[PDB]
């Protein structure tokens, strides 16, 4: 757990208005301990490697999929919990538990706003958010709605689209590497990874191999291809590629900037079941925008601030 | 002599409404091969 | 669409259109506004007029609908430029006869 | 004059269409005869090109000239009117 | 007024067969009520609750407040629909027919 | 207050040369060349006029 | 009591409507409320209306205008498919972008206080509410407004003479500007918040925010491909785009620099076949219509590199370098006048 | 292939942006709209039904000619659609115009 600790959180302490002592323990420390235990139990002799590098290098293989499972879960929890700092509201242990009336209670995202980055002085982030989602109210409503909608263990991310320049994967290009185009919001489930550059095309390649092997079976059995065999497969392949056709050059990747956890393990301890909305609202109030503004990469100066 | 006044007032009461046009160079030699 | 002012060479070769017809429109479009100084074939006694008329005469063997309005537009432009009101009149008449709006 | 006025009939002994017109189907055999004779007129008597049309008419008038009869169609509007007139006429309550 | 401000709200079907109209206990402090859908009638009843309990003045204020709550609730609902569909397709649910292809068949 | 065009420019120079101001015409052509770079000016018919 | 109940009854919830059930003009949004029945009630011919719908209506949905009529029949139509059009649009899942118009209606803002835009024209519009009959309807509305403003005459008098007598003694247009401002605030007063019928937002077509991504097992989705049809074999006359049927909506379709030879082969019968379309954008119009742009997808796999072809969509306005100078004749005219003088 | 060109009499041209249903493609839609073909453009653009006095136009043969046949006869009210008062005033104006000789 030493390799995955953080300054903000401490052992045997509650967070400001977000988690009790028991809540913080069972949410973060138990999870990280279990994940570390099982990940090291599995074949991960190259533990010294970073988690991101491990995920990128090891993937697209069912034989080595539990490694990706556990590493991705650990990274997701790390990033999602990093941004939290604390809120002004009363601690949950003293706050009364909610009941069935919570569902009937009407949200106020349509009429209120709080915890704006401009207050902390991230005018850059504010401009990006306004240009991307229209308004902070749009952004807040989208985040909370999506995270409350996702039922199973998952996360909601503020991603930034990075358009890969036309190249043969030549590394070490400073001052031009991290350039984003637009900000988006994404959902991931279980072990989903919001990068998309090591993820796009998996099903397409599986389908290609499957159709090739079916063709071998047909040839060795002396069969003849059919109308569907030549048209339906072609159409499926075409739609797959076109859907995953973001750009000619290595498509487009996503840079994480923020993540919120929707796993019931995170919030049922101190909010029951009816309190998922309250947990999300307090999470919103408990974002330190300095971290996200630091993580926000440069905009695509090329042609965009060039305007020529 | 009144043509200038009339066209100026017509401009005043009529919006510019710059249109959108699409053009690029073309050369006959493209289809020689 | 932008076109070339004129040329100082022979007429470009005619490409095939049975398999690849879409080049006919571009070829005629550029030719209509191309003025040739080498062969001087764009005048009343030149070969350009006969070259385009031998293709516009039967409207292909069977694939009559291969053509569009732009070819007639450019032909009328050419005849206009060469001061043939009668020619432009006939192109308009047969264009309307073919039914294309 | 927002919309055209609506005209009401008085109490009527019966609602009935005297002769109902039916969408009669065109008969290809007479169509063939007509087009063959028109072809003769257009391209001279006994036009060699329309020998095919001559054969089609041959086939369609080999047996009974009219062709064949499957069913005779006429409308049921008189029945439906007789059934719904009392309901839809909107007469004053008895 | 509501249905000529939101015509497509007419496209959301409404059942006109009653069921124990005397067994309704609605506190219109909140538009969500158990046993009834989220329709324009909810907006209307919220508006008249606001007027009756005198939290607003003229009717347009209460109607504006009710419609701005309605928008939030509808936003939540549609986002839930899309997210649930994406979850199911993530985890392997398979659909025989979709609306677009049903329309194509017709 | 409408931008100058190539055809407008040949029009104006054709009008000017009727009075035969050689120096003014030369200066006008030079200024039209140095400015209005975006505009597709400097056409051979302009020379033909002279 | 009984009237109080009837007010809340479900029949009362349907707004009064008498628009034609059979309508042939352009249709842009639903005109009637869909009334449905459960299978159990349909088996017993119960729909909730006054009359029992006949037996041959085997559909569970309908629309209607009158509960009963003089002809002892219920004016209804066993129809209702706008629900399906809305659901298909939701499937397409392309959020509506608020072009030109800012400040998405479904959200409250504090920007309205920033109201400085030729308010006199808006006030003229509001006065001329009864736009039906110029000599009668607008005339009587104008007379009502005239009586009101005659009544309000005196207060403006004192307010102006107290505030800006300088504008009075200099007889400037600030006077009329002040008239506009005064009547503006008098219209901000009570009995003026008013009710607006104008179509706000999507009108219930969809409640979506632009910015969220669609995630698929093959990776996050980048482009939406949906089936459609081609209505007209030839693009609209005078226009460079075709019209396509996509999920119940007619969309303006662009071509990838070449119409497929299938168009020439099928001719006017092109509606028979189905094609694939990619929805670039979806937007609204003041008339409530939804204008959506699509691009046809012809698979170029195992095809030519589309050489010997022109560029149809390409801006020649990529001249911000030329934009940098004025090019407004303000100084070019000065230079040309100097030329006229001889320099 | 087969016959490849068809007229506009029986092919519905859907306007852009309009919402549609599958039934619109059927042959029934063409019959329905030919049956309910009502000229509401005339309703919108007619000066007389706007509210103006028909007698005010007695010196406008161009305007009045839109309410007469080719030969010069006046259409019945069932055709014109005007109110009784408007029809009487319009015919009065037309007949006058004829007397003066402008029409």
């Amino acid at each position: 757990s030493t390799r995955y600790a953080l300054e903000h959180l401490k052992e045997g302490a509650p967070l400001k208005g977000l988690f009790s002592i028991e809540g913080l323990q069972k949410a973060w420390f138990d999870r990280v301990k279990y994940l570390d235990a099982k990940l090291n139990d599995c074949t991960n002799e190259a533990q010294q490697k970073p988690l991101e590098t491990l995920i990128h290098e090891n993937s697209k293989s069912a034989s080595k999929k539990h490694i990706v499972n556990y590493a991705s879960s650990l990274y997701n929890l790390k990033f999602s919990m990093s941004s939290l700092q604390g809120c002004i509201r009363t601690p949950p242990e003293e706050c009364p538990r909610l009941g069935p009336e919570a569902l009937l209670q009407t949200p106020d995202f349509n009429r209120t706003i709080s915890n704006e980055p401009l207050t902390t002085g991230n005018e850059r982030l504010q401009a990006a958010l306004i240009s991307s989602f229209g308004s902070l109210m749009e952004f807040r409503t989208l985040l909370i709605n999506s995270n409350l909608a996702i039922s199973g263990d998952g996360f909601t991310w503020l991603v930034a689209r990075r358009q890969l320049d036309k190249r043969a994967m030549r590394n070490d290009m400073p001052n031009r590497d991290i350039e984003y185009d637009k900000l988006f919001i994404l959902n991931t489930y279980n072990a989903g990874t919001p990068f998309n550059f090591s993820t796009s095309g998996v099903m397409n390649e599986l389908n290609n191999q499957y159709t090739n092997m079916e063709k071998q079976r047909a040839k060795e059995a002396g069969n003849l291809e059919d109308s569907e065999m030549t048209a339906k497969q072609a159409k499926t392949k075409f739609i797959y590629e076109t859907q995953q056709k973001g750009f000619s050059g290595k498509e487009v990747s996503y840079i994480p900037l923020l993540a919120i956890d929707a796993s019931p393990k995170t919030w049922l301890t101190d909010y029951g079941v009816f309190g998922k909305r309250e947990y999300l609202e307090r999470v919103w109030d408990s974002i330190e925008w300095k971290i996200v503004e630091s993580r926000l990469p440069q905009r695509t100066k090329i042609q965009a601030f060039n305007t020529l | 002599m009144n043509t200038l006044r009339c066209l100026t007032q017509a401009l005043s009461k009529s919006g510019r409404e710059a249109p959108k046009l699409y053009q690029k160079v073309i050369f006959p030699g493209l289809f020689r091969e | 669409r932008k076109f070339l002012k004129f040329s100082n060479d022979e007429i470009p070769p005619l490409p095939d259109f049975s398999k690849n017809p879409q080049l006919f429109e571009n070829y005629i479009g550029i030719l209509s506004h191309t003025k040739f100084n080498f062969r001087s074939s764009s005048k009343l006694n030149g070969i350009v007029r006969k070259m385009l008329r031998h293709l516009l005469h039967p409207t292909n063997k069977t694939t009559l609908p291969l053509r569009s309005a732009q070819v007639y537009n450019d032909s009328i432009y050419f005849f206009s430029e060469h001061f043939d009101f009668a020619s432009c009149r006939e192109i308009f008449a047969q264009m309307k006869a073919e039914g294309t709006k | 004059s927002g919309k055209p006025p609506v005209y009401r009939l008085p109490p009527l002994p019966r609602l009935k269409v005297k002769k109902p017109i039916i969408r009669q189907e065109a008969n290809k055999c007479l169509v063939l005869m007509s087009n063959l004779l028109q072809c003769w007129s257009s391209y001279g008597h006994m036009s060699p090109k329309c020998a095919g049309l001559v054969t089609e008419l041959k086939s369609c008038t080999s047996e009974s000239a009219l062709g064949k009869r499957n069913n005779v169609q006429k409308s049921n509007i008189n029945y439906h009117a007789a059934r719904l007139y009392d309901r839809i006429n909107g007469k004053p309550h008895d | 007024l509501f249905y000529k401000q939101h015509p497509w709200e007419l496209s959301r079907p409404k059942i006109l067969v009653e069921n124990e109209i005397g067994d309704e206990n609605y506190d219109w402090s909140h538009m969500l009520q158990i046993g009834r859908p989220l329709d324009g009638e909810s907006v209307i009843q919220r508006t008249m609750y606001l007027i009756k309990t005198k939290q607003y003045g003229d009717m347009v204020e209460a109607y504006d407040h009710a419609r701005y709550e309605f928008y939030a609730l509808r936003m939540q609902e549609e986002t839930e629909q899309q997210v649930a569909l994406e979850e199911a397709e993530m985890f392997g649910s398979l659909f025989g027919v979709s609306a677009i292809e049903h329309g194509i068949q017709k | 207050s409408l931008p100058i065009s190539r055809k407008t420019f040949y029009l104006c120079i054709e009008r000017l040369l009727n009075e035969e101001q050689l120096e003014t015409a030369s200066k006008l052509l030079d200024y039209g060349f140095q400015h209005l770079k975006s505009n597709f000016k400097l056409d051979s018919e302009a020379m033909n006029h002279f | 009591t009984l009237a109080e109940l009837l007010g809340r009854s479900r029949i009362a919830q349907v707004a009064n409507n008498h628009k034609p059930l059979t309508y042939t003009g352009k249709k842009f949004h639903p005109t009637h409320q869909i009334i449905e029945t459960k299978p159990s009630t349909l088996y017993r011919q119960e729909w909730g209306l006054k009359s029992a719908i006949p037996s041959k209506i085997k559909s569970r949905y309908l629309v209607y205008n009158d509960l009963d009529t003089l002809e002892r029949i219920t004016t209804f139509e066993p129809r209702g498919g706008t629900q399906w059009n809305r659901l298909r649009f939701q499937e397409m899942g392309v959020p509506i972008v608020s072009n030109i118009g800012r400040q998405n209606p479904f959200f409250k803002y504090i920007s309205r206080p920033e109201d400085e835009s030729h308010a006199k024209l808006s006030l003229f519009k509001e006065m001329k509410g009864d736009t039906d009959i110029s000599p009668a309807a607008m005339k009587k509305r104008l007379k009502k407004i005239t009586a009101l403003i005659r009544s309000f005459q005196d207060e403006f008098k004192e307010w102006l003479v107290e505030n800006h007598p300088d504008e009075l003694k200099l007889n400037s247009n600030k006077l009329e500007d002040y008239v506009v401002k005064f009547l503006n605030k008098k219209l901000e007063t009570k009995t003026n918040k008013k009710f607006n019928t104008e179509i706000i937002g999507t009108g219930g077509l969809s409640y979506s925010l632009p910015g969220k991504l669609k995630n698929s097992p093959n990776g996050v989705i980048q482009r939406t491909v949906v089936p459609g049809r081609i209505l007209n074999v030839v693009k609209e006359n005078n226009d460079n785009k075709w019209l396509a049927a996509i999920g119940g909506f007619v969309a303006d379709v662009v071509f990838f620099q070449s119409p497929p030879s299938s168009f020439n082969s099928m001719g006017d019968f092109i509606r028979m076949k189905t094609f694939l379309f990619e929805i670039l954008e979806a937007s609204m119009e003041k008339n409530g219509s939804v204008s959506m742009h699509a691009r046809l997808l012809e698979p170029q796999n195992d095809k030519t590199r589309e050489f010997f072809n022109k560029r149809p969509i390409y801006k020649p306005l990529t001249s911000r370098r030329a934009r940098r100078p004025s090019v407004g004749n303000i100084q070019e005219a000065n230079n040309l006048l100097n030329i006229i003088k001889g320099n | 292939q087969q016959t490849k060109k068809i007229d506009q009499s029986l092919s519905k041209k859907l306007p852009k942006g309009t919402i549609y249903d599958p039934f619109d493609f059927s042959m029934g839609r063409i019959h329905l709209d030919r049956k309910y073909q009502a000229n509401k453009n005339s309703n919108r653009n007619d000066i007389m039904k706007s509210g103006a006095n028909p007698l005010e136009f007695y010196a406008r043969p161009r305007i009045l000619s839109r309410y007469v046949t080719s030969t010069g006869r006046i259409q019945h009210r069932d055709i014109t659609g005007l109110s009784a008062k408007n029809q009487r005033r319009l015919s009065k104006a037309i007949r006058r115009c004829q007397a003066i000789g402008l029409m």
